[PDB]
């Protein structure tokens, strides 16, 4: 689970991840799409090229559900319900696609946070993602 | 691997800006605090504690290099993975016992590692080429388990 | 796949008893059931809602018949599943945006639904040359996307 | 997430392995050992040939602990913290391993209990194994 010292390390780094979360997010799609193109196969109604429209406008999405996640550190199972039956019942993504997205997420805030990605900082946010891929994966 | 000729060279240029030594020692501290089941490999390498304990210690910053090295020879040979490592694949097998999973969990840090070393200079794109690349190896390096 | 021509025997024999009318349709149902996401694709086939509804669903019965067919014709190029599936894994891919990772649940159900059928019969090694079978041919059907 | 249906149709199972408990606990590490080799590596210190008495031993072990599990479905969490712990501090499996044990218990109570091995108790099997499985990896 996640200790003091990751959700203090986890408000830190998302902290100043700040008004770029938007931006990073839709970073972290177009990582995926070109490392993992399976995941593409959930995006057929998306046009995928660089910088479409709707990868920007669906990197906010993720972002802002993050930061909500982030926001409610103490109470992430009833913060994110909602989005929980969505993919649990709607979107029915399989499962190990969640560990594919957490990763360029990982990859993202590396490249762009180089004194904040520290090796404790890197360990709190890994399992921070985890955290929030179970939870969205729990009522499947 | 499915290598495209551009992702070759993709792959060389930025290999070229790296410090083996350092990156091999970032990389194996880092895994060892992210995924601390992955120090049941090294209780002879003393304390592992917390993260600076990990970090600095001087027998985990000589072993990342010796990984990393073994990898940059990879790296040369592109082309024939399996028969570059084979040894090594016997070895981690026969003798050592390491879980092959460890290989791919290597893997994905030495990639978050690359992009916090080289920021913007880590595409996406330069990503997908170095994940097909990291994938390979810790294939070549399983290939030999039985 | 990398089958020992005496692991090749096990597969073969095995398979010419297998009644692939029935295990083909027991094994597209038990993957609806246990994995209840993988019913996205079919939601044109009616109701899935219970295991009773899917096991009893004739879109399901006829649908799963038609997989372990190509599955089975598959078994006789057991030294190219990559050519054998390439026109199948860009459709799969191309037309029906089917993640990869299916291939491989239905190939642990595939195997559930065999060792449930031969009881005796499916010994630890034949197991294991029929999972040798199964990453082969998840593998060769994902070949194919980009 | 075990609804009282799973519970229900994991205590019937179970109960029909009865005795043979042990002896499909043997077979299923069997089984796991030459479909998925690289699980060996957790045990260069056994006999790994068939029959091998530490095999059989370990296969106890690990069936009567799945008992305990089954008569505590209610209170997993609790009833196997030591084994929790032991996971995690000392022996620190790969958390990937835990899938393929699963699936080797599935296929030998597959075919040891034919009539009983219905596709919604195959269903409920395999959640209580995954149950198992996250408690066992819960302090990682
Ligand atoms: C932990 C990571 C994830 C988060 C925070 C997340 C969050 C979200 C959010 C906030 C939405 C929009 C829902 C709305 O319309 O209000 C969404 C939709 C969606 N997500 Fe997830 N998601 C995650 C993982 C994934 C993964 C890994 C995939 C597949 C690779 C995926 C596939 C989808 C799809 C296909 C949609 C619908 C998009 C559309 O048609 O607009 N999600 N997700
Ligand atoms: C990119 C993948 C890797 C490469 C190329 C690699 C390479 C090497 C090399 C060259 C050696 C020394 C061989 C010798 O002693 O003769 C070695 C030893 C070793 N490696 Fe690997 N390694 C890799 C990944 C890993 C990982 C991920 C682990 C564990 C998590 C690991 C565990 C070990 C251990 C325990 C030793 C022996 C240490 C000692 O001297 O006591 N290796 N490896
Ligand atoms: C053993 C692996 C599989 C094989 C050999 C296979 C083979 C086939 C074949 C031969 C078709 C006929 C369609 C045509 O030719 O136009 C088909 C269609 C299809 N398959 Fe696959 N399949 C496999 C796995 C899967 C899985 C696991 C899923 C999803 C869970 C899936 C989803 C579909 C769908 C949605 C269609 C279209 C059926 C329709 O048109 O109603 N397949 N597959
Ligand atoms: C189904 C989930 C599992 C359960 C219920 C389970 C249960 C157990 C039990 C009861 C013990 C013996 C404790 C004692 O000696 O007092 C044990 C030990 C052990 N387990 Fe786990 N186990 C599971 C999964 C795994 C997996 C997947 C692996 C590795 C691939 C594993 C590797 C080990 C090893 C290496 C030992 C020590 C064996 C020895 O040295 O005697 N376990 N486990």
């Amino acid at each position: 689970v996640l200790s003091p010292a990751d959700k203090t390390n986890v408000k830190a780094a998302w902290g100043k991840v700040g008004a770029h979360a938007g931006e990073y997010g839709a970073e972290a799609l177009e990582r995926m799409f070109l490392s993992f193109p399976t995941t593409k196969t959930y995006f057929p109604h998306f046009d995928l090229s660089h910088g479409s429209a709707q990868v920007k406008g669906h990197g906010k999405k993720v972002a802002d559900a993050l930061t909500n996640a982030v926001a409610h550190v103490d109470d992430m199972p009833n913060a994110l319900s909602a989005l929980s039956d969505l993919h649990a019942h709607k979107l029915r993504v399989d499962p190990v696609n969640f560990k594919l997205l957490s990763h360029c997420l990982l990859v993202t805030l590396a490249a762009h946070l180089p004194a904040e990605f520290t090796p404790a900082v890197h360990a709190s946010l890994d399992k921070f993602l985890a955290s929030v891929s179970t939870v969205l994966t729990s009522k499947y | 691997v499915h290598l495209t000729p551009e992702e070759k060279s993709a792959v060389t240029a930025l290999w070229g800006k790296v410090n083996v030594d350092e990156v091999g020692g970032e990389a194996l501290g880092r895994l060892l605090v992210v995924y601390p089941w992955t120090q049941r490999f090294f209780e002879s390498f003393g304390d592992l504690s917390t993260p600076d304990a990990v970090m600095g210690n001087p027998k985990v910053k000589a072993h990342g290099k010796k990984v990393l090295g073994a990898f940059s020879d990879g790296l040369a040979h592109l082309d024939n993975l399996k028969g570059t490592f084979a040894t090594l694949s016997e070895l981690h097998c026969d003798k050592l016992h390491v879980d092959p999973e460890n290989f791919r969990l290597l893997g994905n840090v030495l990639v978050c590692v690359l992009a916090h070393h080289f920021g913007k200079e880590f595409t996406p794109p330069v990503q997908a080429a170095y994940q097909k690349v990291v994938a390979g190896v810790a294939n070549a390096l399983a290939h030999k388990y039985h």
